[PDB]
């Protein structure tokens, strides 16, 4: 709900 | 000739070990298949909240991935990633919730970057059904939405999705379980 | 050292027995998955009618359950239960056909009691396609439609669905097989 | 077809 | 008593061999299930084009079948059959592409002959997306569309679907893979 | 695209 700006999580996929 | 006997027992033991592992992996494969969806809607059920919250707090298990879900039988492959104790600007204070594009078998046929509207939700299990959520239009310049080169793109979404206090003091958690929902707009295509 | 050899053989034998059982259970799991439906419509194919009829007459196997089916990917979980030699007021004279609500993984998110219109049908395999059927609106006060606490609610439906004579003398049975169809109205939701 | 009144089967689930 | 020991080892070896084969067959069954579609649309991904083309040229593997696909959960069961080096009047010069009706579990309930419009396509993986394709209305008098008596009816379609030169010099092949698409009209039914 | 006349492949199913 406080997501006016979607951003990436901190770094690492797989 | 016991040496021969022992060698054969050893081969059998090794093969039984392999089979036991294939069997366990298939059990997982069944669960993934039985919980798959092909209309762009994901419902992700997370049990043992308390223990899992504590595993994230202790840094044993920081984040969890959902099973994959799809926009269609041969569409984009996607999942969600949640941090029960929060990530980035929400670490220690929030639950953080992210969307993930995965490498799909049919990516060569799909439009890139990914541009479907995504809605992220935490379900209220209370009788009022006041579900928490937000939506975004993927940013075309974010690498989160590029054609996948690895198994999973970088997750993108909401580090401060909901405060942990709001979450834990409301009716979102029931029987030590939460339900996350993701809705990807599919009306746009093919 | 034969005692050691025999102990290991015994372990292997036991593990092979377990694996043989897991393998058979997975075969069943495949069949269940391959016959699942997610649009509220069930087609249940029942082979070996004659033998199965006789097993019900002898009281060996009174009733049969269908595979589960769903109103949607994460919807209500349901099945059917048939008595080839009849139940209640239809015992010995009719085929009896019932609808069943099962415990689903997502019950905490769904409306209860269950209130979707249900249609029960026996398919005519003859060229006239005169299918037998009836529909009902679930009674809200019936425990059949409560939120499940056990694996399956109590079945509810039609003890006198079709007379055994009508059934066996018509074109419903062909190649010793019958087809049952259940339609659950889903337009109502989510 | 003679199901004007849907009722429960005689007793036992599971 | 080594004879006893050896007999038991032999039984275990045989059972391990059987299990290893059941395990491999289940792996195949998973892939089939994971790539199934129930809306009359098939996407068939064919990798290792070069090697497979050469196996057809050498007559090692003349043709390939797709996984099955369906018009609906309990509908017609279908697949495609392709000849990478061509069949009939297209042998050696074309890729040939055919449609196949398979024996389905619910054939006794479906209309026969099969009469749904079928569209056969080869996907262009180039940015222009100029997909090759053609459609036909099944001929009612062709045995290709009769109610199946064997596992598969005789395939029917296009011996000269695309010239091999056109195919190989265009943008249909990318990363040594092609994508075939089949669309069966389902709007007609049930 | 040159499929004005759909025909059977040469002979054999299964």
């Amino acid at each position: 709900p406080s997501c006016p700006k979607p951003v990436q999580d901190t770094q690492p996929p797989e | 000739n016991t040496g021969l006997l022992e060698s054969q027992l050893s081969r059998h033991d090794q093969m039984l070990s392999v089979h036991d592992i294939r069997l366990a992996d298939m059990d997982l494969r069944f669960q993934v298949l039985e919980t798959a969806s092909y209309n762009g809607v994901l419902i992700w059920k997370i049990r043992d909240y308390k223990r899992r919250k504590q595993e994230a707090v202790m840094g044993k298990t920081l984040s969890l991935y959902s099973q994959p879900f799809y926009t269609g039988y041969f569409g984009y492959k996607m999942c969600a990633r949640v941090y029960l104790n929060g990530d980035g600007m929400g670490k220690g204070t929030h639950l953080s919730l992210f969307f993930v594009i995965m490498r799909g078998e049919y990516d060569a046929l799909l439009p890139w970057p990914f541009k479907q509207k995504v809605t992220l939700m935490l379900m209220d299990q209370g009788s009022s059904r006041r579900h928490l959520g937000d939506a975004f239009k993927p940013d075309p310049n974010s690498s989160s939405f590029k054609k996948p080169t690895g198994e999973m793109n970088i997750a993108s979404g909401c580090p401060v999705f909901v405060a942990q206090t709001v979450l834990e003091n409301g009716t979102y958690i029931k029987d030590d379980t939460i339900f996350i929902k993701v809705i990807v707009d599919t009306s746009d295509l093919p």
